[PDB]
Parts: C-alpha cells; structure tokens; sequence
C-alpha cells in the first residue's frame, strides 16, 4: 500500500508519525517490523523521541533508520559487506593513478588533469553520476550524442569513468553502491515483507533512493510518506517561482510511481498550527510567507549587530536570559547559519 | 557456510578459517534443544532503552542504552535469552565469565521487560571455546 | 543603594539547575556502562 | 535572478571565469587569492633563490 502525508511544518506531521508508531508499539511488542526512513541528520532525534514514552521506554520493533544504515543491515542479512570498502579519498587516489595513464587520450582535461583540484572535482561528478543512475555507458550515450565542450568533457569523464569501473570490477566496491545494491537485495530479503516503512524529514531524493523507495512501495506492506508542503498537484510539476517546489516535485514524482504499480493511495492533510498555538506571530508565517499581498510583538525578534561577535555575545545574553527568568533550558535553544563556517570558531 | 560464502555474507579468509565442531556442539545441548523446541523465536533485534540518569551516575532525565541481544526464545514456561560468546577458556572460569558479562544481561533483560513489558525467566551465554553453557 | 543590586547579585549567584548533566553523552553502549 | 546577477566587480567577473574556465590554462580549480603580503613574501624569495 502507499500512503500520503502533507502539510505545512508547524502542523505535527512529525509527531503524528512517533505517535502513531509508539501507539503500534504499544499493541506489539514482537509485530512486524516498523521502519524509520529519516535523512542521517535526523536518525538520533528519532531515536531519542521514541524511546520517550514513559510507559515502554525504548523501541523493539521499531528502528530508525538512513539509506546507509538501511542498506548495512540488509547487506548483512543477504550478502555483499565483505567486499571492500573505498573512501573518497582512495576514490581521488585511484582517479589520480588513471589520469597518469589515459591522459593522452583526453580532448579537452588534457592540461587540467595536472592538478591535484582537478581530481577532486572528477570525484564529485562521478558521484554524483552514481547517485543518478547513469553507467559509463550512458555517458558515452552523451558522448557520442557550447555542445561541443560538453560532449568533449563527457568524452573525458567517461574514460575515467568506465576505466574506474573497471579497476573496481570483481574487488571493490565504491561509496555510491551500496544503494544500488540495496535496491537489488530487497526483494530476496525477507525480513522487508510486512514491514511499515515511514519517510519523513526529506525534502526530495536522488534517482537511486527512488528506486529503493519504489521497491519500498512494491516489497513492504505499507509505507507513508510525509512531504512539507501545502495542496501539491499531482497532475503537474509546481512552479519555479512559488514555494514548495521542491517537495512538491518529489510530491508529483512519487505519484506516477504509485498509480504505475496501480496501488491503493490514502491522503492527509493537515490545517492547525499545533507549533504555533501559544505564540500569535509564529502561526501567520507559515501560512502567508509566500503570500504576495501580505497581510500585516513578543516572540518575534528582528536583531541588529555591529558585527558577529557582538552578534554571538547578544544571543549568548538572549539564551542566558531565556533560561534565567522565562524558564528554558539549553536544549530547547537552536542557532541555525546558512554559512556556519562564519560562526563556528568564534561560537 | 558454503551459502553464506556464495552469498557473499562470509569473507572467503572468513569461510577458509573455521571449526567445524562447536557449531554441531551447541545444538546437542540443552539450551540448543529448548532453542529448536520453541512456540516463537528471533535473532538479533536491535534495541533502544531510556535508563533515568541516576542509574548510571551518582548525583542528579533518560540517556538512550542501545545494543543487540543475540537470541530470544519462547517456551510454554517463559521467554529466555540467549548470547554467543568467542571467549578463550580452554569450572574456575566460570565466576569470572559470570561477572564479566553481567552488567551486560542484567542489561538485555531490563530492555526486554520493560519494552515488551514482559519478563524474562533466565539466560544462557554459550561458549564456542569448548562448547560450554553458564545460566544466569 | 543603586537600583539593580538584587537583581546583580541573584544573577552572579545563579547557577543552571541541570548543570550536571549538560555533559553526559546521551547516547551510550553495553561496553562504555560496564566500562563506568 | 537579481541575486545571481552579473553586477560584480572585474576582477569578481575575472574570478568568475577563472573558476568556470580553469581548464584552458595551466590553472587549478580550487585556486586561492593569495594575501598581498603571502605573494610579496613568495615573490620576495623566488628573488633570492
């Protein structure tokens, strides 16, 4: 089955989704197996929330998992995790070794290929390549198909790339294969059948975690996926211009798959503002942020600094005094930077 | 072990390196016998428990426990545990085996019976060294 | 007699009430506790 | 579009199309502005060298 929750964040989508599993943990114990699909950024929150009901105290039937995660376990159940593991780096080295010998052969990344950046930059295209389902052969398909650059440079990666297949063919195995392998696995996996298995803090997915979400949808019992969002088509692709068009696409994307397979799809919506309840400001940006005739204090606080140690040395007396007198703790506090680098050293 | 190694689920230095005898060895025991003879069982279920703070430090809120218990199986007279050990033995050894895995049954079996709300009636660690059994 | 002196002196005084577990690691292994 | 328009400084477009087109001179992509005084000091010792 296939299941769909969307709603604007503020509105428990997150919660609803600990409560529902902590409910089916407390019916079974030893049920069937309930799957956490988070990104890596979100597997301990999980983890720590769901093992906070008083009554139970931790979770049996229920594991938080990341693809990574998901893709070691089953590995372990039906095989490929004593093949070796390479590193980016070793990834970099292996690159930098072909460079030396097929350098010759290169149209264009013939000078380039001098430089140690150069081979890095290879790395992140070739993953990058793995992560969207495209084999040597398909960028030679490019290759052979400013075009001229584009299809010269294609011409070079994809000496790289099928010599690095190569190299790694019946040895190795890469960094980016552990998915694909994943996906391949699944079905002769036996302890996937019956499971739930729930998605929630991504906002979209590469080609290779739709195939494994997509043999999630064939293979497990019943799977819901939760999308931040409000009212997404799922006809056409949102606009570029309005705001969830990210998790709208994916909203979209999910969509054909599901009615492909012809399976039966349930929705929900979610309208209250259950973050914002308490505190009047919170509620009206959820709702009308991307609204262009906007309609026009206490919790909301636009701060100025001289710069971003008087910056740092403000929030500090700002923490301070929220867990002084309005009676918070640290672990409620969060401090976000679209550039943490310029924060780190001196936070 | 051939499977396992076609599978790819055993290294072929894994595979090559192997006593034959302690793996017939457990199943002739008792244990093995109450293992085979079971109403349900599973193997290696990961858990997660919430322990209060106080229970590990002295002064002054759950921390997350984690871990993997071995085996589970239910009888018509309870749920017992079980555990494999690699242990190097080969009587007097048995005290110290004993303690050195304590903590961590007492640990197993508080996140069995307060999860499943259950309880558990003994456990049994076996030891491929020998082919030995210890109950606690 | 200055106007903020209470308040001064029950701020320089103040402690964090669970200072004592801002540095526990949360989450722990089997191990690490027998190791404890 | 106004956040990735084209009002830069020359040497900010100069840089521009150094990252974009590093490869057609013997040039590595992940290059550093050097420091005046860095570059001084480098080129202070090719000097005495």
């Amino acid at each position: 089955g296939a299941e769909f929750l969307v709603g604007r964040s503020g509105s428990g989508k997150t919660k609803l989704i600990i409560n529902s599993i902590q409910d089916e943990l407390r019916r079974a114990p030893f049920g069937k197996p309930i799957i956490f699909l988070v990104p890596d950024q979100m597997t301990f929150l999980m983890e720590y929330e769901l093992a906070k009901t008083p009554d139970m105290g931790g979770m049996i039937r229920a594991q938080v998992f990341s693809f990574s995660r998901l893709a070691w376990r089953v590995l372990q159940h039906t095989g490929g995790m004593s093949r070796p593991f390479l590193t980016s780096t070793g990834v970099q080295m292996l690159l930098r070794k072909l460079i030396e010998e097929h350098k010759q052969e290169f149209k264009v990344y013939q000078k380039a290929s001098d430089k140690s950046g150069f081979t890095a930059q290879v790395e992140r295209m070739l993953t990058e390549f793995k992560r969207y389902c495209l084999e040597p052969e398909d960028i030679r398909r490019m290759a052979e198909s400013g075009e001229r650059v584009l299809s010269e440079k294609l011409h070079d990666l994809s000496i790289l790339y099928q010599q690095m297949e190569k190299s790694l063919a019946d040895q190795y195995l890469h960094s980016e294969d552990y998915l694909t392998l994943l996906a391949e696995h699944i079905p002769l996996a036996e302890d996937i059948k019956g499971a739930h298995i729930y998605v929630d803090g991504f906002y979209q997915f590469t080609p290779q975690e739709f195939r494994v979400l997509e043999q999630l949808m064939v293979h497990a019992e019943h799977i819901t996926f939760s999308l931040t969002a409000d009212k997404p088509s799922y006809e056409r692709e949102p606009h570029e211009l309005e705001l969830f068009r990210m998790t709208g696409k994916t909203y979209y994307r999910l969509h054909q798959k599901a009615k492909e397979l012809n399976l039966d799809i349930t929705y929900k919506e979610l309208s209250g503002t259950e973050r914002h309840t308490k505190t009047p400001e919170l509620a009206h940006l959820e709702a009308q942020y991307e609204a262009r005739p906007a309609i026009p204090q206490e919790a909301l606080t636009v701060m100025q600094a001289a710069n971003r140690r008087a910056e740092l040395e403000g929030i500090a007396r700002e923490i301070h005094a929220l867990v002084r007198e309005k009676g918070y703790r640290y672990k409620d506090v969060a401090i976000l930077a679209r550039q943490p680098e310029d924060y780190k050293d001196m936070v | 072990v051939h499977r396992l190694y076609e599978k790819e689920l055993l290294t072929e230095e894994q595979k090559d390196a192997i006593d034959i005898e302690e793996i017939v060895q457990f199943f002739h025991t008792e244990i093995g016998g109450q293992l085979i003879g079971a109403k349900w069982k599973d193997r290696e279920i990961p858990f997660s428990l919430a322990l209060p703070a106080k229970e590990i430090y002295p002064d002054a809120e759950p921390l997350l426990v984690q871990g993997i218990i071995d085996c589970l199986y239910e009888t018509e007279d309870g749920l017992y545990l079980l555990a494999y050990k690699s242990d190097r033995i080969e009587e007097g050894a048995a005290p110290i085996l004993k303690k050195r895995y304590e903590t961590q049954i007492q640990l197993y079996t508080k996140a069995v019976e307060q999860i499943a709300k259950t309880k558990v009636k003994g456990c049994a660690l076996y030891f491929f060294d020998g082919g030995h059994i210890l109950t606690l | 007699s200055f106007a903020f002196d209470e308040k001064a002196r029950e701020q320089l005084s103040w402690t964090y009430p669970h200072q004592e577990v801002t540095q526990i690691r949360t989450k722990q292994s089997v191990s690490e506790i027998k190791r404890k | 579009l106004l956040n990735r328009a084209s009002i830069s400084t020359l040497h900010s477009f100069c840089l521009q199309v150094l990252k974009k087109y590093y490869y057609l001179i013997d040039l590595d992509p992940g290059f550093r502005i050097a420091d005046q005084t860095e570059g001084e000091l480098i080129g202070d010792e090719v000097l005495d060298e």
